[PDB]
């Protein structure tokens, strides 16, 4: 069955971003689209599941020279007294059948938390203690001692934007959407490329897919710089270099892990 | 209204080192500047209230729960009480060589619970916007990180702003602390000019802080390190019990003793 | 007692008709959503590494209102949107638990998978028997702790006790607050629970290098404008607006040191302080914690520092600060 | 759980008994001591069987000649099965307490 | 009488609403159907669907069956159980008791009703201290004679405050009592 074709038809226009990115991976003819998907009323229904007799009657009386309104009409249509009780018993039983398908912790080192990840003679204490004890025999010098005009003016100049302690562009708009779309594409493909990269996966069938994805990295990064070139030759302003870091770091991880694999071998 | 709390780090070791150095700045002038700041804070409005705490290696003590010179009676009482209590505390103090690092986490915890008590007692009609104007004066202690982080998170939940005013040293823990709760961080390099900094950067309350130009916040280095040799690490291997940042993958983390199963 | 710091929790809300009944002062559904907003925010504030997900079940069908995420604001917005939900239909425990199981099956073993079913309508119309699903839940070690409303449901009682969770029924709105606040805290790890090391990444906030030289412009990663500076990743190298967040590429959790430090108080619970009403030779009128006179015949003391704390001081210390001020010294 | 009943000491398998059980046991012992037919009512569907059986066994041990045997009748066989289960549990408890088998026989027709 | 009430509810919309809220099962004279219905009722009770089992007080099912925790949680009694006043066997049985042993006909009739009601309503308290409420939808039970002839244990729990609750008040108090019993000891 063409289940893949049916799913592609379903998502062709319902979701714009998914199909946009999937198509983009083919617009420049980067790779085959197989890997894309390889890696990644109520009343009538209730009666249908409730009454098996109604199911059989529907199968035998499928619309043929008749009308669904007439079929609806056929639905509602001491001997009768006991029939009602029997009908409730059977109907509740049918509904129920349809719903019934066939360590105390101990530690040895706690001061490590007291000094967490945050990083970092005797007569001196005596001298400082006595000196500070004798320091404050006089109090309330506020009248002049606390502040002076020259120091205050220096402080205000420092607080000025050009002073110390106080150091002090949305021109492009349409480029924003293009950058967002490119970032989404990079994320989409990096997701699969990094899906199993951190895990060692020392198996043949597991490593085959990482090798294929690593080649796909080359093949996608082949086309990325061409769009980069198109965008660059406009004004030579507001450089977009963050995208380069992702590609270069992915390449560095790829090559370093390749060297590590060779060393392990 | 606003409830201000000045957590002064009056470390005898460091301030007496300044006294021995005979530098221009002194603990007396620092206390006077803090006093002036509190007086101005209450001067702002009647409903405003203030409190003061002094931070010492042993413990931390509150410095605050006619018109002889033609003075406002309430501010006169504040001046007298703070002067007397600070002199008493500095004059009387035991000596312990083993413990010399200044204590700040306990003082901040006292401030937080005091603010909670005042918030409970105050009438529900008036809303109180409390603040803690921490004034550090000495290097922090490594062993206090955990408790200080607890109190910082409690302050974040309780909506109190920790405005740090470190001087002579940049405490990464304290800057991290104020960054979490959004309090301002000012590092005054001109100590004799400290009070002008208070009457501008710190004195304005949270109500008017947004609609005012103040020095930009300093970048915070949220570093992580393994528990072995104490060094920056970008990737940490924590477990589900210790929640500890470690060096490298190990069969079992020492602080856990758990029976980790390989895979 | 071993505790699972990292837990993926699903708050299953039922959009049943019985939620229409205004048993509580406001509408039942509105009250549940309003309080569940507070529950979500407090849960994130008390377990940053953990993440939450909401499944709304109505008309015999369960829909994922919000997938697993580390951003409380998004879930809060989802709650506010759901406040206006029609609230007509009948819930299906099988459907809701199956959706939760499908999402949680691929979750890492080390993390604790948990479900909190806020059950309102006692009825449970399901396509398949739920006793069979109970076996799969036990096999998958997904803790399920139902909170019933105005009903002691037997199927949910057996669900909770067999799967290891706890069952409760709302005595009133105040007790509802207490129940959810209790469920906020991480549950103790039992014998079936297992612990394993989890890869973690610690990013550093970065800005323009020097006067916007060799800048790193970028918009966001899950209408974001250009950002001069922000957070980054050791491996993704993709700008992140806020932390903590799971990597969109690596699959590794990005989280800073304070977020981890926020959960140490769980490992270090504070021992309850004995309550002595009488003064007991406590001549200090001022309470040490708050330096205020003790206006009530109550005192609290530790077994180490032996300090004095009033009712408010002790309550606050054991509730929020989670550490004794004087006893820190 | 050995209860120091007014008449004698009576063993009991479960840990605790409600005051209504004490009243039931004392009234039943009064009737047996009087050796006269009587009628009494107890709410609980279960628990009455164990209390009655324990009291009858203790009375038999104290005065074996007074009572030859117990003839305990129930409405239906599915119900009397639960009674025989209760009696088996009581006998196991008493046998564990004594440490050895005793000449006691109990059966259902 | 059960059939007549069921038919009236079926003609009205009450029965459909009851079916929506919870599953409904009915008893019949046939033992096979009775057994099948009760077997399905047990599974319904185990599951969250629930069940409403309509039965007759004199029905053999009522005497044979025993209701325990999460089985027959709320026992509803629709009308005082009285045998038809035309069966001539009871006429001999009753007038002979009046002639000998001196029991009033009304006294014995009310005794036969109260004993039967206690039999069919006393199952929910089987054992293990399993909560449950017994609601009697009949003002006759409110009469002193019926209360006096009621068993002591039920009557003493019964109080004048809830003796003659309206339908809505009874529903509210039942909800509150179920709330109280839900929580652990
Ligand atoms: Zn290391
Ligand atoms: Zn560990
Ligand atoms: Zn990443
Ligand atoms: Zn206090
Ligand atoms: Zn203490």
């Amino acid at each position: 069955a063409n289940k893949e074709l049916e799913e592609k038809n379903r998502m062709l226009q319902e979701d714009p971003v998914l199909f946009q990115l999937y198509k983009d991976l083919v617009v420049s003819q980067v790779i085959s689209a197989e890997e894309f998907w390889a890696n990644r009323s109520d009343i009538i229904e209730s009666i249908f599941r409730t009454y098996p007799a109604v199911k059989m009657k529907y199968a035998e009386n499928v619309p043929h020279n008749m009308t669904e309104k007439e079929f609806w009409t056929r639905f509602f249509q001491e001997n009768s007294n006991a029939a009602i009780i029997k009908r409730f018993n059977h109907h509740s039983a049918m509904v129920l059948a349809a719903g019934l398908r066939k360590i105390a912790l101990n530690l040895k080192k706690s001061d490590r938390y007291y000094h967490g990840p945050t990083p970092i003679t005797s007569q001196d204490i005596i001298n400082s203690f006595q000196s500070i004890r004798q320091e404050m025999e006089a109090y309330t010098p506020k009248l002049t001692q606390v502040l002076s005009s020259s120091a205050a003016s220096s402080t205000i100049t420092a607080l000025s934007p050009g002073g110390a302690l106080m150091q002090g562009q949305m021109v492009p708009n349409d480029i924003q959407s293009e950058l967002k779309h490119l970032y989404v594409a990079v994320g989409e493909l990096l997701r699969h490329f990094w899906s199993c990269f951190p895990v060692n996966t020392p198996f043949l069938e597991e490593k085959v897919v990482k090798m294929k994805s690593n080649l796909e990295r080359f093949q996608v990064t082949k086309l990325c710089p061409f769009q980069e070139k198109i965008r660059r030759q406009y004004l030579s302003t507001n450089l977009v270099s963050h995208i380069e870091e992702m590609l270069q770091t992915a390449y560095n991880k790829l090559h370093t892990w390749q060297s590590r694999r060779l060393m392990k071998k | 209204l606003n409830l201000l709390v000045i957590v002064v780090d009056a470390n005898p070791i460091w301030w007496g080192k300044q006294a021995l150095k005979e530098s221009q700045f002194t603990l007396s002038k620092c206390i006077d500047a803090v006093m002036v700041l509190g007086n101005s804070h209450l001067f702002m409005n009647r409903s405003n209230k203030l409190a003061v705490i002094a931070s010492h290696i042993q413990e931390s003590r509150f410095l605050y729960p006619g018109s002889k010179d033609g003075k406002y009676e309430l501010l006169t009482s504040a001046n007298e009480v703070i002067v007397e209590e600070i002199k008493d505390l500095m004059t009387k103090s035991d000596i312990k060589g083993q413990h010399t690092e200044t204590l700040l986490a306990g003082s901040l915890a006292k401030a937080l619970c005091y603010i909670h008590r005042m918030n409970k007692e105050v009438k529900d009609n008036q809303e109180m916007k409390s603040r803690i104007l921490v004034i550090k004066a000495a290097e922090d202690s490594a062993l206090q990180y955990m408790n200080f982080m607890n109190v910082i998170f409690a302050a974040q939940k309780q909506n109190i702003l920790i405005d740090a005013c470190v001087l002579d040293s940049d405490s990464g823990l304290l800057q991290q602390a104020c960054d979490i709760t959004g309090g301002l961080y000012l590092k005054v390099p001109q100590m004799p000019s400290l009070l002008q900094y208070l009457l501008w950067v710190f004195l304005p309350d949270q109500d008017q802080r947004s609609q005012l130009i103040l020095p930009p916040p300093v970048h915070v280095d949220y570093r992580a390190a393994c528990f072995c040799h104490r060094n920056l690490i970008e990737i940490g291997y924590v477990c589900s019990v210790c929640l500890s940042i470690f060096c490298n993958f190990s069969p079992i983390c020492t602080t856990c003793e758990t029976a980790f199963k390989i895979s | 007692v071993r505790l699972g710091m990292m837990r993926h929790l699903y708050v299953v809300v039922d959009g049943s008709r019985t939620m229409e009944d205004q048993d509580l002062k406001p509408n039942r559904l509105t009250c549940t959503l309003k309080l569940l907003e507070y529950f979500v925010e407090e849960y994130f504030d008390q377990n940053p590494i953990s993440q939450i997900g909401i499944i709304v079940t109505k008309s015999k069908r369960a829909e994922k209102l919000t997938e697993l995420s580390g951003n409380p604001r998004k879930h809060i917005t989802s709650l506010k949107k759901a406040v206006d939900m029609t609230c007509h239909g009948e819930p299906s425990l099988y459907n809701s638990l199956s959706i939760a199981m499908q999402t949680l099956k691929h979750m890492p073993g080390h993390t604790s998978r948990e479900v909190l079913i806020i059950f309102s309508s006692l009825t449970t119309c399901d396509p398949s028997n739920i006793y069979d699903l109970i076996k799969t839940l036990k096999a998958a070690k997904i803790r399920v702790s139902v909170i019933g409303l105005s009903a002691e449901v037997r199927v949910c009682t057996v669900l909770a006790r067999e799967t290891g969770g706890t069952y409760h029924v709302i005595l009133d709105e105040s007790h509802y607050k207490e129940l959810l606040t209790h469920h906020v805290s991480p549950p103790p790890a039992s014998s079936s629970s297992e612990c394993s090391l989890i890869r973690m990444g610690f990013p550093q906030h970065t800005i323009a290098s020097l006067s916007d030289q060799d800048a790193k412009p970028s918009f966001s990663m899950a209408e974001p404008g250009l950002t001069l500076g922000g957070y980054f990743c050791p491996q993704c190298r993709a700008k992140y607006c806020e932390l903590p967040v799971e990597c969109k590429i690596c699959g590794l959790t990005l989280v800073s040191a304070p977020h981890l430090a926020r959960s140490y108080h769980h490992l270090f619970p504070l021992d309850a302080f004995q309550e002595i009403p009488l003064e007991e030779y406590n001549g200090e009128r001022f309470c040490y914690g708050c330096q205020g006179e003790l206006k009530d015949q109550h005192v609290y003391v530790c077994a180490v520092c032996q300090n004095v704390f009033c009712v408010d001081c002790d309550v606050f210390v054991h509730d929020s600060l989670h550490c004794c001020p004087g006893c820190i010294h | 759980m050995k209860l120091n009943v007014d008449g004698l000491l009576v063993y009991f398998p479960y840990d605790y008994i409600y005051p209504e059980q004490f009243s039931y046991m004392r009234e039943l012992k009064r009737t047996l001591d009087a050796k006269g037919h009587g009628v009494l009512e107890m709410p609980s569907g279960t628990g009455k069987t164990v209390s009655l059986l324990a009291l009858i066994m203790a009375y038999q041990r104290a005065y074996p000649l007074e009572v030859t045997k117990l003839i305990y009748c129930s409405r239906t066989v599915p119900e009397i099965e639960k009674v025989i289960e209760e009696l088996r549990k009581l006998l196991n408890f008493y046998e564990k307490q004594e440490g050895e088998k005793l000449p006691f026989l109990g059966l259902a027709l | 009488y059960m059939e007549s009430t069921v038919a009236s509810w079926y003609e009205q919309g009450i029965l459909e609403n009851i079916q929506r809220n919870k599953l409904l099962f009915i008893e019949t004279q046939d033992g096979a159907e009775t057994s099948v219905a009760l077997e399905k009722y047990q599974e319904a009770c185990e599951n969250g669907r629930g069940a409403i089992l309509l039965s007759v007080a004199r029905g053999k099912v009522s005497e044979g069956i025993d209701f325990v925790h999460h089985y027959g949680r709320a026992v509803i009694m629709f009308g005082v159980p009285y045998v038809y006043t035309q069966s001539r066997i009871l006429k001999a049985r009753l007038e002979y008791l009046r002639d000998q042993f001196q029991i009033r006909e009304n006294d014995f009739l009310t005794f036969d009703a109260m004993r039967h009601a206690a039999q069919c309503v006393g199952r929910a308290i089987r054992g293990k201290t399993d909560y449950g409420l017994m609601v009697f939808a009949d003002k006759r039970f409110a009469r002193g004679d019926k209360r006096g002839k009621l068993p002591r244990w039920i009557q003493e729990h019964l109080t004048d405050a809830n003796l003659n609750l309206t339908v809505d008040e009874g529903v509210q108090v039942a909800k509150y009592f179920l709330r109280q019993m839900a929580q652990p000891f």
